[PDB]
């Protein structure tokens, strides 16, 4: 109706979908994501990436006693002017042939691991846009970068990113959104009198 | 904030010549006012004798229509003599030494009783002004005959401030007592009493004129031609208070002149209506006010730059036309009421005249964005742009100020054909509202343009080209039967600066459909008629709208202007613009289904390329290698929306066909420590990728090329995936063991091989590393700068037509072309392909290398280079220009946040090629200002070369390659083996590459790589031009380090073996070559 | 002008024709020649060939001396071409410059012979050919262009053959990993200097060239108090100011 049209009653809604439902597989059965409605055209809501989050059962299924969890977070501004608070969790593994039951890190190994986590994931951002970062963290490969960069210090099973928050977003740029989706323009029907 | 004061001081030293050309014109002014002191007077007289007075003299009388008749002009004249004093720029010592020739003022007021107190009727106050000027004209001719100066001076009727209702008498010093040198004209304008009126009939809504419409032009003209001296009174008062005023006058009128807003007039199809004394009296109002709490925005004590900043900031933020204005009085405050007048408005309470009604609404509207842009570019501490603010001239070209320029030919004939040629109304109320047909038709055509475009444009300007504000004594006015008129133009130039997000929107909606139509729906369907329609949309919404058809050649704004002209102003008028048509069909038409009816801002071929890459990227991430693929990501020109041939499926002979993509894996520590085994391990990974792709995705086709672009590593094999959708991709592998390995080759290289290997490492950085963030920032910038991609395709077509592209890199072309977008100042952002391309060429003509870099920030308007970053790239430019000052081997220093080193994209270009680029741009800008924007001008601008280039080796093909290159005037398949791709492609590019690579010290070659963008209708005409080096001007003796091709005739001297070298050029391309020429 | 047949400091003009071109209405190319000798492997009894033809491969230098032998009955051990850097692709050797293993002027070429009799024979024989062109240009023995520029070089768009570069990658990576494991074993044994000294070697340093290059790239505490003379000097410094 006039006085609150529907296309601006929308445009603020975020939806929380499952990455398994968005990607067809089931190894993304955790890791829900948020899509923010930006532009309405022709009974379609075109969305953009708004965040990422684990389910609580995943990290409760990861936490075990007799190890340490090193968790880090950095507030990074991308190659757009999106600024993101992006998190990271990692758990200290025990090696194969380790007979002591503990496998704790000595907290300087925690500070050094958290240092290289912050450095290399703030190198993975700033060197990405939002679309490039999203396509980077779909196939879990920043976790492989953390694992390869950190096996010099501690073994570190199941590193994950676990949470990505938007903080500020630059402007709209309908052209950039429609280049993320695909084109479209309508000349429609005409009244027949 | 340091060098601005030195800029003000050097500017005043450049503009001041105030001792030499001032006292001699003061003495000739002494002679002039003594002559009009000794003029004889004239008694009380009448019209039935004044017609016989000026019956067959040498001097005519000017007038406004109708020629006044004695029935309703029972009128009388009294010739009393008024006082004389000086007014204006000379009176305030604000004289500027423009080579055009500035003006200078005389005071001719009137006594208080000689003319009756009924100045509110039908222009006979200005008719007694005209007969006053008529007898002063004839007897001033008499007095100059008796003072013998009939030789060199010329007195001429003109229009005071381009007003057809206000003539004046100007002396020009035409060809001790001869004079032909300084600013020429001296004008003879009048005044009135300070009280000619009743004070309730001065605000411009009033009326008493013949058949209640307002006459704002009329009661502004009588108020201006009364008061030319109270402005001097309180202006001199404010000049006695503040001492920054005269500097503010000269630099503000310099600003207004160098962006072309001169106070000539506006209403009659003139850009302008704003200038020096309006600027300075509003400056004085800003001194004595500016706030609703009587906030004195300015103080009369500080410097001139702070005062100019305050005035520009105020008239940038504060809107004066559409909602509200600030009133100021003289004999002071400035109060903001929120009542707009639909007129650029600032009001008085002393003279009681709206001053800026000589300014029109659209010219104020565009001056407001000019002042806002000036505020934006003087309120940033990073750069140094006083040349952009004051020193450059932006109005000297007809095209760099306005994105679109249409020629309205109006062959309507005469006044008695006006009724049934002009499709508007013409009669009483329009003629009393707008005095002449000039400003009547101009106001109507800018209203029709504003309604026909709406949000499809930003601002509008109307120019009556060919308008002459001077006329001889042989006519009472300006008689002009020019191009089919009887008024003061020949044709019309309608000029547009657009909103590039909404030009080619093919539906321009009105309001929605109610049960009974609103006033907007009424005027919309009246305005459109046959085009108007009622449409329901995909979201279920009924709007009034109209549908246009995008062509590649025509922007639909052209069809909108053409329709709204042949419906609402005339019917037999013509609208021409072939500049945009020539520039739009210079871009190649892709062989796509229904691609003559596409737009020019349509990137859908690029989007289909990106979707085919998305499918390939999916299967590569889902295949399983010994290392997980970290990032596979595209870096090609058609991924940053740059390629000439926008990608058509199944097109081998496009040199931008195979798009570069870079993949990298996890950081394995088992990468080999040596460069050749490293490249062989990378291609072992590529061999694994290729065999798994040919195992499962059999619809993809794949072979292996061999990269040769990075020198001295000869193992860089890249595979090429041919998608089923019809596209091709060169895959590279980047490791983290590449840059450290190259850098240690720099480290332990031999000591005279280090710059050579540094060039190798620069090629590696430009290809692998820096290109990724390059294509990322250009793809993120090209959606906020809408016209960047078509002006780059046009600019690289220009480079390939003039055959430079084999030396100047495409990323250098892209950075050169992005400069007038990310830094459009002092101009606006390019809203047309024409404006963008000509602004690129204007910049590269204007860009002097050896003191100025090309450092630029790739950011959207409204990530940055800070002050430290800007000083760092400034300082390393100075480092390079003191290690080499004259540009021996680094010719361009273009740099950004993604590359602060400059040398990266501009290494390896020869000084002949760089000087040919700057010279060809200088040639183009001087020829464009010489001839003008014409079709033959644009055609000769795109004629290839024909200059001091020496060889023309002309080569052809077995088959022209535009069918298999996708430029239509049909390949849809790949052959059964992937080596017929070779004979479908063309060899001229790497042929001339190998030839220049061998002969690089003796002569430098050039060709065109896109063979039939420029090589005719078939795709065959490709030339090879050679230029001999600066060493080879004599005949040297044989030493060891010559690197030439020898033919000595005597024993000492050796000369070039020219016959054998182009014979073996012909042998290297002996199927391709057909012809040789030497200039 | 034709009769010039010998330059200033030991050089020889050997000119030859160019075949039929469709757009050239006596197209002649030159070869500078100079004999020289040294004592090393392949710089002794060599001919400096300057301004050699554009990609003059092995086979038409081979037929050049072959029809020299079939025309004037010379001796020629010509099956080799050296220093033939035509387009400028092998100025440096980046393999040897980046790593030690698998390792250890402009427009010139090296034509080696084996016999001093052969170098004197072919030197005076091409001097005779220089002189006989210098007196008459008519029936010189010439360029038989059974075109090698169109097959022995035209690879620029032909794709590389799969099994070929497969086998190339296979044998190259085999021999490289072989001598790389050798270079790791050599440094990770107990390097003992021949007096008694034992070389310090890292855990995973994998070569000894790396050790010496790390050497080449890598080529106090306090007190202003507490001493009798130091506090005496600072007390006199307070006296100074």
């Amino acid at each position: 109706t006039g006085l609150k049209s529907a296309s601006d009653a929308l445009k603020g809604r975020v939806v929380e979908v499952c990455l398994a439902d968005l990607q067809g597989s089931e190894d993304h059965s955790f890791r829900k994501i948020k899509l923010r409605v930006d532009e309405v055209q022709g009974k379609n809501l075109l969305t953009n990436f708004h965040g990422m989050d684990f389910t609580t059962d995943k990290l409760r299924s990861m936490v075990r006693k007799w190890q340490t969890l090193i968790e880090a977070n950095v507030t990074v501004k991308t190659s757009d002017d999106y600024v993101l608070r992006i998190f990271a969790i990692a758990f200290t593994r025990k090696q194969a042939n380790q007979v002591k039951r503990h496998s704790y890190a000595q907290s300087s190994h925690i500070r050094a691991i958290r240092k290289v986590i912050s450095e290399i994931l703030t190198k993975e951002v700033q060197g990405s846009t939002l679309a490039q970062l999203t396509s980077k963290l779909i196939p879990e490969v920043i976790n492989k970068e953390i694992e390869n960069a950190t096996k010099d210090i501690f073994p570190l099973q199941n590193i994950h990113v676990r949470k990505v928050k938007l903080l500020k977003q630059p402007k709209f740029d309908v052209g950039a959104l429609m280049a993320l989706h695909g084109e479209g323009s309508g000349e429609e029907k005409g009244k027949k009198v | 904030s340091n060098i601005f004061k030195l800029q003000i001081d050097e500017l005043l030293e450049q503009v001041k010549l105030k001792q030499k050309h001032v006292l001699k014109v003061e003495k000739f002014l002494h002679k002039l006012y003594d002559i009009l002191q000794e003029i004889p007077d004239w008694e009380e007289k009448s019209l039935a004798e004044v017609d016989s007075f000026f019956k067959n003299k040498i001097v005519s009388v000017p007038f406004v229509d109708p020629k006044p008749i004695p029935q309703n002009t029972n009128y009388k004249f009294n010739y009393k003599k008024p006082d004389i004093s000086l007014i204006g720029s000379f009176a305030l010592k604000a004289g500027i030494y423009q080579p055009n020739g500035s003006s200078i003022d005389t005071l001719l007021t009137m006594p208080k009783e000689l003319f009756e107190k009924k100045d509110f009727l039908n222009f006979r106050c200005l008719h007694k002004r005209s007969v006053y000027l008529a007898y002063l004209t004839h007897h001033l001719l008499i007095l100059l005959k008796k003072d013998k100066l009939d030789s060199f001076l010329q007195l001429e009727y003109s229009y005071f401030d381009n007003d057809p209702l206000l003539p004046i008498l100007r002396i020009s010093c035409s060809k001790d007592y001869n004079f032909y040198k300084t600013r020429f004209s001296i004008n003879l304008l009048i005044g009135f009493p300070y009280k000619v009126f009743e004070p309730k009939k001065l605000l411009p809504n009033r009326n008493c004129i013949r058949i209640l419409p307002a006459t704002p032009l009329y009661n502004f003209s009588v108020l201006s031609s009364s008061t030319h001296e109270n402005y001097l009174k309180y202006l001199y008062k404010t000049k006695k208070q503040t001492e920054s005023f005269v500097e503010a006058t000269v630099l503000g009128r310099l600003w207004l002149q160098q962006r072309g807003f001169s106070s000539n007039m506006s209403h009659s199809g003139s850009l302008g209506g704003f200038g020096t004394f309006e600027f300075t009296i509003l400056m004085a109002a800003l001194l004595n006010g500016g706030g609703i709490n009587s906030n004195k925005i300015l103080l009369h004590g500080f410097s001139s730059y702070q005062l100019f900043k305050g005035v520009i900031k105020y008239l940038a933020t504060m809107d004066l036309c559409h909602d509200g204005h600030l009133q100021f009085h003289s004999n002071p405050a400035s109060k903001y009421i929120d009542e707009g007048f639909q007129t650029p408005t600032l009001f008085d309470k002393s003279t009681k005249v709206n001053i800026l009604t000589k300014m029109t609404v659209s010219s104020y509207q565009i001056l407001k964005e000019y002042a806002g842009e000036t505020l934006r570019m003087l309120n940033n501490v990073v750069q140094d742009q006083f040349s952009n603010i004051f020193l450059t001239n932006i109005s000297r070209f007809d095209n760099l100020k306005y994105d679109l320029c249409y020629d309205v030919q109006l062959p309507l004939g005469k006044y008695n054909n006006l009724e049934t040629s002009l499709a508007a109304t013409f009669g009483s109320m329009e003629r009393v509202k707008f005095i002449t047909l000039e400003n009547f038709l101009a106001h109507k055509i800018t209203n029709v343009a504003r309604y026909a475009l709406g949000d499809r444009i930003k601002y509008i300007q109307i120019e009556m080209v060919g308008q002459k504000s001077d006329f001889p004594i042989t006519k009472r006015k300006v008689y002009s039967n020019t191009g089919g008129n009887h008024f003061n133009f020949d044709f019309v130039r309608v000029k547009l600066i657009v909103n590039p997000s909404e030009c080619d929107k093919l539906v321009t909606k009105g309001p929605a459909h109610s049960e009974t139509m609103s006033t907007e729906a009424a005027v919309f369907k009246n305005f459109w008629g046959i085009k108007s329609s009622l449409r329901r949309f995909k979201d279920g919404s009924i709007t009034h709208c109209c549908v246009w058809s995008t062509s590649s050649s025509e922007p639909i704004i052209s069809s909108i202007v053409n329709f709204a002209l042949q419906k609402h102003v005339s019917k037999k008028a013509q609208i021409s613009n072939e500049t945009i048509k020539k520039f739009h069909n210079f871009l190649p038409l892709p062989n796509l289904p229904s691609s003559a009816k596409t737009s020019v801002l349509n990137l859908s071929s690029f989007f289909n390329l990106k979707k085919s890459f998305d499918d390939l990227y999916k299967i590569i991430f889902q295949m399983k290698l010994p290392l997980s693929v970290k990032s596979i990501l595209p870096v090609g020109s058609a991924f940053r929306y740059t390629s000439l041939c926008q990608p058509v499926p199944f097109a081998y002979s496009d040199p931008d066909f195979f798009q570069d993509v870079i993949l990298e894996f996890e950081t394995s520590p088992k990468w080999p420590d040596e460069i050749t085994s490293l490249e062989k391990a990378k291609t072992a990974f590529l061999l694994k990728i290729q065999e798994e792709l040919s195992a499962n995705s059999s619809t993809y086709r794949s072979f292996f090329s061999r990269d040769e672009s990075i020198p001295y590593n000869l193992e860089i094999v890249t595979l090429n995936i041919l998608t089923p959708e019809g596209y091709g991709f060169k895959f590279r592998v980047l490791t983290e063991r590449d840059e450290i390995l190259y850098l240690r080759a720099i480290a332990n290289a031999r000591n005279e091989l280090k710059p050579e290997l540094e060039a190798t490492f620069l090629k590696f950085t430009a290809k692998y590393l820096a290109s990724v963030r390059h294509t990322r920032t250009l793809e993120n910038i090209s959606h906020s700068y809408q016209f960047y991609s078509p002006v780059v395709r046009l600019f690289k077509r220009w480079l390939d037509t003039h055959l430079l592209l084999g030396h100047i890199t495409d990323e250098l072309a892209e950075l050169i072309a992005i400069k007038p977008f990310v830094d459009p100042a002092p101009y606006f952002i390019p809203g047309s392909l024409e404006n963008g391309f000509l602004k690129v060429l204007k910049f590269i003509s204007q860009w002097n290398w050896k003191d100025d870099p090309l450092i630029l920030d790739l950011v959207k308007p409204e990530e940055r280079l800070t002050l430290a970053q800007y000083k760092g790239i400034q300082m390393n430019f100075t480092n390079l220009r003191n290690s080499d000052p004259n540009g021996t081997h680094l010719q361009f220093f273009v740099a950004s946040k993604n590359d602060p080193s400059g040398i990266l994209y501009s290494s390896g270009i020869p000084l002949p090629i760089a000087t040919r680029l700057t010279a060809l741009a200088k040639v183009a800008v001087n020829l464009l200002q010489t001839h003008g924007l014409n079709q033959q001008t644009i055609n000769l601008l795109f004629t290839p070369g024909l200059k001091d280039y020496d060889f023309v080796v002309d080569l052809r093909t077995p088959i022209g390659l535009k069918s298999s290159c996708g430029i239509l005037s049909a390949p849809s398949n790949f052959p059964e083996n992937l080596n017929d791709l070779s004979e479908k492609m063309d060899p001229t590019y790497q042929l001339v590459k190998y030839l220049n690579l061998k002969y690089k010290n003796s002569l430098i070659l050039s060709s065109r790589k896109y063979i039939g963008v420029n090589g005719g209708e078939k795709g065959d005409k490709n030339v090879i031009t050679g230029l001999i080096k600066p060493l080879f001007k004599g005949a040297h003796k044989f030493r060891v380090n010559l690197d030439c091709n020898v033919k000595p005739v005597d024993d000492e001297n050796v000369i070039l073996n020219k016959e054998a070298i182009f014979h073996e050029i012909a042998a290297f391309g002996n199927d391709m070559v057909i012809n040789f020429e030497t200039d | 002008i034709e009769d010039i047949s010998a330059m200033k400091n030991g050089f020889i003009v050997v000119p030859f024709k160019l075949p039929d071109h469709k757009a050239l209405p006596a197209s002649l190319h030159f070869m500078f020649a100079k004999r020289h000798q040294s004592s090393n492997s392949n710089e002794s009894d060599c001919l400096f060939l300057v301004n050699l033809p554009l990609l003059s491969n092995i086979e038409h230098m081979k037929k050049f001396v072959g029809q020299l032998c079939g025309k004037y009955d010379t001796v020629s051990h010509v099956e080799e071409l050296l220093y033939n850097d035509e387009f400028g692709l092998h100025e440096v050797d980046l393999s040897a410059l980046t790593s030690d293993l698998m390792s250890s002027p402009r427009n010139t070429a090296l034509l080696k012979f084996v016999d001093a009799a052969s170098i004197n024979n072919c030197w005076n024989a091409l001097k005779k050919y220089s002189n006989l062109h210098a007196k008459h240009p008519n029936e010189l023995f010439e360029w038989t262009y059974t075109t090698p520029s169109f097959t022995t070089f035209v690879n620029f768009y032909k794709p590389l053959d799969i099994d070929y570069l497969k086998e190339d990658i296979h044998t190259h990576m085999a021999i490289f990993e072989q001598r790389e494991a050798q270079a790791q074993e050599d440094v990770q044994s107990s390097i003992v200097d021949e007096d008694g000294f034992t070389l310090v070697v890292g855990k995973n340093t994998k070569s000894l060239n790396s050790i010496r290059k790390k050497i080449l790239n890598k080529n106090k505490k306090a007190k202003k108090d507490f001493y009798r003379f130091q506090v005496r000097e600072r007390k006199k410094q307070e006296i100074n100011q």
